[PDB]
DNA sequence: TTAGAGAATTGGAGAGTGTGTTTTTTTTTTTTT
DNA sequence: CACACACTCTCCAATTCTCTAA
């Protein structure tokens, strides 16, 4: 997925009433247009009847842009890019960077020239009108009974610290720190901070980067960052035109994403 | 803005000082019923290429008496107590030498270009401000308040048509004559070095936005500085 | 739009006179000969010559230059008679037959300053510089209608305010029958011409003193659709109309102005037994023609020895696999104030063919590769080609080098290692060719060349980008009594020069259209240094050699080469300007090519071998 | 100008009655036989050849060459009414509108565009000779024209319709509406006489099931750069192709496409606009692209490892230990690719490797570091501002995906560039914001680097990281650091001098008294060497260990602890595995670990 | 008491008139380099 | 420019009112 829109109401009802009398109508939508009344029934005034936009009935409605996976993509290729429409219940389900496998019919529309004419183009546009979505990149008593004896367990502590980032020759200490990093003190009020500071130095080609990106992989509410200016997403906050939409949009940085975990900040 | 029309045109350039005589009047094909106004020019007197046979035989006559040297000299900044050997190399510059092109075609500049480098209080910007209004072709300008761009000669797109286009600087504008180049060494070197094309070679190449053209800045470079 | 009547009277008595013109058969046969070629080389533009106009008949000529059109559609009627007289088969091919001028054409010869709007109507010759060129596109002229419910071809032919027609046209693309069937177009049945507009710019010497350059529009059709690109000196013959526009009921009188041209000439590059005497009377033409070179520039022997390499040029390889090796050679110097590296450049921007000019300060990367500009005429951006892409097959002249921008020196790189410059912009992605030799004068850094200071801190310049020059020389202002005497003997000459033509007390003019004949007027030692003008031709003539290298001469060049390499060892770390490399061999190779064009040899002998390892060791071991 | 009555029956008779020869001096008829499987529906597109026209009527060639577009309408109209002689068999119906077409017949029982499911394009004649984009001009509009350039750029395949399919609310009956033009107005009202009569107020639903659709694409043609004029700008032409001509071609190819030269329809306000002048595209009609017995028992000399290092490159002496490096590098480790990073001085013969590589891989780019004005190391967003669509270009690491990239002056590559080498080397992709959104393109490919010195000539009395003015992160993701040296050498020199001038003057390589194997061959040999993927045994693990040990140990006792790490270990084992599959055996063993070892301690040995 | 023939009023078909349209580069300036 | 939309006016004929016969 590379972009979701905002939600988009989809008229299913038109609610006409007369602005002469104030007798009102419905119209079911007939492929896409109105039937509007050219007379009111209860009087007879002609052109009296006006769409009443919001007591008229709405449904959900969203484009998605979808792009072909890089495991999918033919060698050196540009990727290909087709639009989805979701409504209704399959609107609010994906987000951008997801993996899916879509399940749709696959439409072809056409395009107006320009808005105010209604001569189309020989060459249709292409969407998908979504039936199903699965993802494909996603990865209670029965364990706190199997949490409570394991606490009580002996050195459940040195248990744990070795359990972390298996992949890696072992800093007993590092590992330690970084568990205690993990559950955090107890916050309380005044004003005093719970969360614990780990830094990490060494040389370039240790293993503090798999530490930072094992842990960013295990914690919940996690960020992972470059202190470098070339980092993905930014440590500080900032304001941004949205480009799809040209509004401003505040970006708090990866500081304040992180409000209640751990952020991992490689090359500080 | 100024309607010209049939022999009005061309009759003066950027920099000429004039008296228009013109019929305001608006253009007839931030407000509703607003109208564009412009003069029709009817006249114009350039306040001051011709010089009338009267002028002509009496320039003759200033030419050939024999202390006419010395007469220019006293003539420079008057108002100016001594710098009798200054005065004497800015008239020399005023008058400039004699641009050449030889059989293999290459030009030897003309202009003579001069340097006062010193104390303050010495003036240096009052001379500056003599040649520039007794030079016929003569423009000011501070070295901290120019540019390279600004200077020599600057590409900037026009709003009415998108394409690029080329606006002339102070050695554009003062081709033919004398740039009086004040606070000369304030100016950034970066901006320094863009008018040594102009002072030798007497040309500016531009190679800018795909427009590569060679203008000339056949002028003189009058320069004051502090140590 | 485009239709007008003409008076036939007239009509008739001028294509009678042009007829007459044409049908040369009991005089000299000139014009039966020309059109003949015409038929011969499947043409169908007469290039006439006014003057031969003017001969036979003067007030048809000047009544030609002064109402274009009219006397233009007669004279082409005039000359579609007399080649259907002559070939009837070859008449119908064509639908029209046209015309265009050469000669001297009097007052009409302008320039776009002095083209006003006195000279609407009228044929001119503007001469100026080429700015601008749009895409070929072609332009309905006459299309063929089939109509399928009727079975009938209807035929329809057009013009605009551009084409002037002198016949009945249209200017509504049809679509439906007269009984209101739709019509086909048979493309393959209609007649389309291309057509193209470019702007000539002022000339920039000529200008006057506080101004810059004007321009003007020409529209070219036909076969002169791509017979002048950017960068050429150009000299246009055409007819200077008006377009009278409107917008919606309503008209600004202002009308833009064209120059619909009939004949474009190039002024550039244009018998053979002086060049073949001078190459086999001389001894060492090379030396003759390299201190011929730059006369009024003193000393300096091997770097107008370089130049003349420069040139000359060397041969572009092309191996089986694919890889290559450049002709063209670079030349750098770096050297203290006033030691006319500038005026060596000026030289070369003055003599060479497609020599362009730039300053380090002056120039950007866009604009020294390509940048995006939307053609005027259309509205789409594309490409508009930057300095070294015009200086292709020719020269750049880079002076005040060092002050140029590291970003700007970045295409530089590109350009003198493969010569091509990759771009990535507008709709395009593309490799233009811009294989130009570059001829660059930079200061050392501290301004004056210390002596205190190795070479290669004197030289601000990183080796990365010293490695692309063939040739880099040091010019110092030795301060030697003995030089400075013949330097200033020499100078003061120079200054004291004057013109034939010129009177002892006259000031320099500033220039006018003083160029009043289409062609050269006016037309090997000098008046035993060689002529400029001579030499001219002869480089001309020598750049296209392409001797072929030999085996002793082969021999020399590798025993000089490993040669020096032993010297490159032997120097200390500030004895050397440059280090040896296989492209050291490389540019031995091309020097000692260079000199056997020079003399015209079609293979490298010793003596060319020669002379290119002694430029090489001059060049690369000083200090 | 001719009657194209009498010409439509003068086609039927050549499709009718041509005949060639293929096999034995048996006597077929290449059309009629192709329009039996027209007719049962096993083929669609027929490509007639003006070449078979030109053996018994030339005039006829002419006039198709000339007119070709109406010709192209007259073959179809003959085809078509041909197809029902030629019928023998009933379809099998696979197509949702065969069913369609079926069931339409079927309801007759109880158009011609639509029934006609088949294409028919002109393979242009010899005696046309291929001209230059440039050469494409006003005279030959309308006109059949073969040309050839450069794709650079593709669209999706998109739908057009060809005949727009209908149904009445009201009357039940189905309206067709044949589109010609690039654009069409849709119908809205029923024009049946039905509902026309009663005033019935029917609507038309347009029905894609029933309508035709045909496969569309357009496409960008570039002229040749060796071709363009000496000061000009290339000239591109617009190619819309349809049918079974789509995906043939794709960015990059080197095509030659037969076409009809037609200027651009325009309608609303541009037709009003542009007056006389018209754009134009090119209709495509025809687009065209421009061991193991045998060398086996070549391959059972022993010699053949260092055969191939060998030909890697004839043209250098003394580096046959890089020559198997870069052997390595093309082969790659096992599932893997292998970094290879080259220092020397300026002017030497460390450019070669990287242009040999680069001819040799199948997959390849070579582009230098110093920020290039074109697409760079990364993808780039050209508008395409005829009409404004931005449109994706890859650049040299996403052009070089599945192969092999090479970078000269590696060194003075920006640091927005060496962020996108360290997304390649950590997880072998980039990242690029088109409009604000951002797309993720492939790039799986090996990097071979040629740095130079920071400033001056090399100095090993400095560290590299001195003299390449690069940091470690950056030279720790390589797998070979070496240093291409460059001394004086009398011997050496005036050889290489002959070779150069042999080049020069011969323009071939001079005769080195070896036979080094055609490059066709060492590719087949990669490709079969690398087909394998071998594993390491377990019990070579504690060889593995010694080594790395002691080589490690070296380096504390002897060179002050200089920097190794387990990736050290992971490029030993990426290096012997890479041995394995160069000896296409699938069990990695000692001599690959010893060599592997020998390669990383004789390229630290040309370092120090 | 129904309904049908002649006269007048209202519905709407259609003829006529008017409106709107088809990333890029050089330069400055403050802050950050 | 010229090809679609948007809006007004006019005429034509179809329906309903009025007066008469079945
Ligand atoms: N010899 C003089 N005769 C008359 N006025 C003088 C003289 N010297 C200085 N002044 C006056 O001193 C003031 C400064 O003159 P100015 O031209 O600015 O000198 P300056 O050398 O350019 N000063 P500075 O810009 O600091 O170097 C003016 O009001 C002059 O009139
Ligand atoms: N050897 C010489 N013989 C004749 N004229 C010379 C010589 N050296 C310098 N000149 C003259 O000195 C003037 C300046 O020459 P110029 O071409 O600017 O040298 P330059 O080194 O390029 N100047 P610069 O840009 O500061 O380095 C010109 O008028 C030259 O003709
Ligand atoms: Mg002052
Ligand atoms: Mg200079
Ligand atoms: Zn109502
Ligand atoms: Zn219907």
């Amino acid at each position: 997925v590379i972009r979701t829109s905002q939600l988009i109401p989809e008229m299913q009802e038109a609610f006409f009433q007369c602005q002469v009398c104030a007798h009102t109508t419905r119209v079911e939508m007939d492929r896409g247009r109105i039937a509007e009344p050219s007379v009111c029934g209860r009087c007879h005034t002609t052109h009296s009847m006006a769409l009443i936009h919001n007591r008229s009935l709405f449904s959900d409605k969203q484009m998605i842009k979808l792009q072909e996976s890089p495991e999918d993509m033919p060698a050196g290729q540009t990727p290909h890019t087709v639009i989805l429409f979701a409504h209704n219940d399959l609107v609010d389900k994906v987000q951008p960077g997801d993996r899916v496998n879509v399940t749709g019919i696959y439409r072809a529309v056409p395009i107006r020239v320009n808005p105010r004419v209604s001569n189309v183009k020989s060459v249709y546009k292409t969407h998908i009108d979504v039936i199903h979505y699965r993802k494909t990149d996603a990865k209670s008593e029965k364990r706190v009974e199997l949490l409570k004896e394991l606490s009580r367990k002996p050195d459940i502590y040195e248990r744990l610290a070795s359990a972390l980032a298996p992949s890696i020759y072992e800093h007993e200490d590092i590992k330690k720190g970084i568990l205690l990093q993990l559950f955090g003190g107890t916050r309380k009020d005044g004003k005093f901070r719970a969360e614990i500071n780990i830094l990490l130095c060494g040389d370039p080609g240790t293993s503090k980067s798999q530490l930072l990106q094992y842990v960013y992989n295990l914690v919940p509410r996690g960020q992972y960052t470059s202190g470098k200016g070339s980092s993905a997403v930014g440590l500080t906050a900032y304001v941004m035109k949205d480009p799809e939409t040209r509004q401003l949009v505040l970006q708090t940085g990866a500081l304040v994403l992180s409000d209640n975990g751990i952020c991992c900040i490689d090359e500080f | 803005q100024l309607y010209c029309d049939r022999y009005l045109c061309d009759k003066v350039v950027p920099g000429n000082r004039v008296t228009i005589m013109g019929i305001y009047s608006i253009k007839k094909f931030v407000g509703v019923g607003i109208r564009s106004s412009y003069i029709r020019v009817l006249g114009i007197q350039v306040d001051t290429g011709a010089v009338s046979p009267q002028e002509e035989e009496e320039f003759r006559r200033l030419a050939a008496l024999p202390n006419v040297y010395e007469v220019i000299s006293k003539s420079i900044a008057p108002s100016i107590f001594g710098g009798t050997d200054m005065k004497k190399a800015i008239a020399c510059l005023l008058f400039g030498g004699s641009r050449k092109r030889l059989p293999d075609g290459l030009t030897r500049r003309g202009d003579i270009n001069l340097l006062m480098l010193g104390d303050p209080g010495t003036a240096k910007s009052q001379l500056l401000k003599f040649v520039e209004k007794c030079s016929p072709i003569g423009v000011y300008t501070s070295g901290k308040g120019s540019s390279a761009a600004g200077l020599t000669a600057s590409v900037m797109r026009d709003p009415s048509s998108r394409n690029f286009i080329m606006e002339g600087g102070a050695m554009v504008l003062a081709d033919g004559g004398v740039v009086c180049i004040d606070e000369f060494d304030k100016m950034r070197e970066d901006d320094r070095v863009a008018i040594h094309e102009a002072m030798e070679q007497q040309t500016i190449s531009i190679a800018k936005a795909g427009i590569t053209t060679t203008l000339n800045s056949r002028c003189s470079v009058l320069a004051a500085a502090n140590s | 739009a485009g239709t007008v009547v003409l008076d036939d009277v007239e009509l008739r008595e001028a294509q009678r006179d042009y007829l007459d013109f044409l049908d040369d058969e009991e005089d000299q046969g000139i014009y039966q000969s020309k059109v003949r070629e015409l038929i011969s080389d499947n043409q169908y533009r007469l290039i006439v010559n006014v003057n031969d106009l003017r001969r036979k008949n003067e007030k048809r000529a000047n009544r030609l230059l002064n109402n274009a059109f009219e006397e233009l559609v007669a004279f082409q009627r005039a000359l579609k008679d007399f080649v259907a007289s002559i070939d009837a088969t070859y008449a119908k091919q064509y639908e029209e037959f046209y015309v265009g001028l050469e000669g001297s054409f009097g007052s009409k010869h302008v320039s776009p300053r002095t083209l006003t709007s006195c000279f609407l109507s009228c044929v001119v010759c503007v001469e100026g510089i080429v700015t601008k060129c749009s895409l070929v596109r072609p332009k309905v002229v006459r299309s063929v209608h089939y109509c399928p419910a009727t079975k009938k071809t209807i035929e329809r032919r057009y013009s605009d305010l551009t084409t002037l027609v002198a016949f009945p046209s249209s200017s509504v693309y049809p679509t439906k029958d007269e009984e209101n069937n739709p019509l086909e177009t048979e493309y393959g049945l209609s007649v389309y011409k291309d057509h193209q507009t470019i702007t000539i710019q002022e000339m920039p010497e000529k200008a006057p003193a506080g101004q810059l350059p004007r321009s003007v529009d020409v529209i070219l059709d036909d076969d002169l659709v791509d017979k002048a690109k950017p960068g050429d000196r150009v000299q246009v013959v055409g007819t200077y109309r008006c377009l009278p526009g409107k917008k919606g009921g309503y008209t600004s009188g202002t009308f833009r102005t064209v120059l619909i041209a009939c004949n474009v000439k190039q002024m550039s590059k244009d018998i053979a037994k002086i060049k073949k005497f001078s190459k086999t009377r001389s001894k060492d033409i090379f030396d003759q023609l390299a201190k011929s070179l730059a006369p009024s520039i003193h000393g300096h022997d091997y770097v107008k020895k370089a130049i003349l390499c420069l040139l000359l040029g060397g041969v572009e390889r092309d191996l089986e696999n694919g890889s290559h090796i450049r002709g063209d050679i670079n030349i750098l110097l770096i050297g203290d104030p006033s030691v006319a590296k500038s005026q060596l450049l000026r030289y070369v921007l003055c003599t060479a063919p497609r020599a362009i000019p730039t300053t380090g300060r002056g120039s950007s990367g866009v604009g020294l590769t390509a940048a995006v500009t939307t053609d005027q005429e259309t509205g789409e951006r594309r490409l508009e080609a930057g300095a070294m892409v015009l200086a292709d097959r020719g020269v750049v002249c880079i002076d005040e080098f060092d002050k140029m921008s590291d970003m700007d020196r970045t295409a530089i790189h590109e350009v003198m290692e493969q010569g091509r410059v990759t771009i990535a912009k507008a709709g395009i992605h593309a490799r233009l060719n811009a294989r130009c030799s570059v001829l660059a004068a930079a200061n050392p850094v501290y301004g004056r060349y210390d002596q205190y200071k190795t070479p290669m801190e004197n030289i601000g310049l990183q080796d990365s980008l010293l490695s692309r020059f063939d040739l880099l020389f040091i010019m110092l202002d030795q301060m030697d009594p003995e030089q400075d005497r013949e330097i200033s003997d020499h100078v003061l000459r120079m200054h004291r020069y004057r013109a034939p033509g010129e009177q002892d007390g006259d000031a320099m003019p500033l220039g006018s259209a003083v160029d009043i004949l289409a062609t050269d007027d006016p037309n090997l030692h000098g008046t035993k240094m060689v002529s400029a003008a001579f030499m001219k031709k002869y480089i001309h003539v020598a750049k296209i050699i392409k001797p072929v290298l030999t085996q002793e001469s082969a021999t020399y060049i590798a025993e000089e080469y490993s040669r020096l390499r032993s010297q490159d060892s032997m120097s200390s770390d500030t004895a050397r300007t440059s280090p040896v490399t296989a492209r050291t061999l490389e540019t031995l190779i091309r020097l000692a090519t260079a000199h056997a064009k020079a003399r015209m040899s079609k293979t490298v002998d010793l003596q060319d071998a020669e002379e290119a390892v002694e430029l090489v060791q001059y060049a690369y071991f000083k200090k | 100008l001719k009657d194209y009555a009498l010409e439509k029956e003068k086609v039927k008779k050549f499709l009718q009655e041509f005949y060639q020869d293929d096999e034995l001096g048996k006597k077929q008829f290449k059309y009629g036989n192709q329009l039996v499987r027209l007719a049962h529906r096993e083929q669609v597109a027929l490509y007639v050849d003006l070449d078979d026209v030109a053996e018994d009527d030339p005039e006829l060639v002419d006039s198709i060459c000339e007119n070709a577009r109406r010709y192209a309408k007259l073959f179809a109209d003959a085809v078509q009414e041909l197809l029902p002689q030629y019928k023998e068999r009933e379809v099998v119906n696979k197509d949702v509108l065969d069913v369609y077409i079926e069931h339409r017949l079927m309801m007759e029982q109880r158009p011609a565009e639509l029934m006609r499911r088949f294409e028919l394009y002109f393979q242009g004649p010899s005696s046309n000779k291929p001209r230059v984009i440039r050469e494409v001009r006003a005279d030959s509009v309308g006109k059949l024209v073969t040309v050839r350039g450069i794709v650079t750029r593709v669209s999706e395949v998109k739908p057009k319709m060809v005949v727009a399919t209908y149904t009445c609310d009201q009357c039940g009956a189905e309206t067709y509406q044949p589109i010609q033009s690039p654009t069409f107005m849709p119908l809205i009202m029923c024009p049946s006489q039905e509902c026309q009569t009663n005033r019935s107020g029917g609507r038309l639903y347009l029905q894609t099931r029933g309508s035709r659709f045909i496969k569309f694409q357009e496409m960008k043609m570039q002229e040749h750069s060796d071709q363009v004029p000496v000061g000009n700008i290339p000239r591109s032409i617009t190619v819309l192709v349809e049918g079974e001509n789509t995906r043939i071609a794709q960015p990059g190819d080197h095509v030659s496409v037969t076409g009809i030269f037609l200027p651009i329809l325009r309608t609303g306000f541009r037709q009003v606009v542009q007056g006389l002048l018209s754009e134009t595209y090119l209709e495509a009609h025809r687009i065209v692209k421009m061991l193991t017995r045998e060398e086996l028992r070549q391959i059972a000399e022993e010699d053949f490892y260092e055969k191939l290092a060998a030909s890697i490159a004839p043209e250098i002496y003394g580096h046959e230990d890089v020559k198997k490096a870069l052997l390595l590098l093309l082969v790659g480790g096992v599932d893997g690719n292998i970094n290879i990073c080259l220092m020397g001085d300026p002017g030497v013969a460390k450019s070669q490797l990287l242009s040999y590589i680069d001819r040799l891989a199948p997959r390849s780019q070579y582009t230098t570091g110093r920020g290039s004005s074109g697409v760079g190391l990364t993808a780039a967003v050209l508008r395409d501002s005829v009409s404004g669509e931005l449109t994706l270009e890859g650049g040299a690491l996403v052009l070089a995906d599945q192969g092999v990239c090479c970078i000269d002056e590696f060194d003075k590559m920006a640091e927005a560039d060496r962020t996108a080498i360290h997304e390649v080397m950590e997880q072998q992709t980039i990242s690029i914001a088109k409009a604000g959104i951002l797309t993720t393109l492939n790039a799986r490919c090996s990097i071979l680097a040629a740095a130079n010195p920071a400033y001056g000539r090399y100095n090993p009395r400095r560290s590299l990281e001195q003299n390449i003015q690069l940091p470690a992160a950056l030279l720790s993701r390589f797998d070979l650091l070496w240093l291409i040296q460059d001394r004086p050498d009398r011997d050496n020199d005036l050889r290489l001098a002959q070779h150069i001038t042999y080049v020069h003057q011969h323009s071939r390589q001079p005769p080195s008294q070896f036979e080094p194997l055609d490059m066709k061959l060492m590719r087949r040999y990669i490709a079969m060497c690398r087909e394998k993927q071998p594993m390491v045994p377990e019990s070579l693990a504690d060889y593995i260990t010694a080594a790395y040990v002691e080589m490690r140990r070296e380096a504390w006792a002897s060179k002050d602890a200089t920097y190794t790490s387990a990736r050290t270990l992971l490029a030993i084992l990426r290096l012997s595995t890479a041995l394995a599959r160069l000896r296409m055996v699938d069990v990695v063993e000692k001599e690959d670990v010893n060599e592997a070892i020998r390669l990383m301690e004789m390229s630290k040995d040309s370092l120090l």
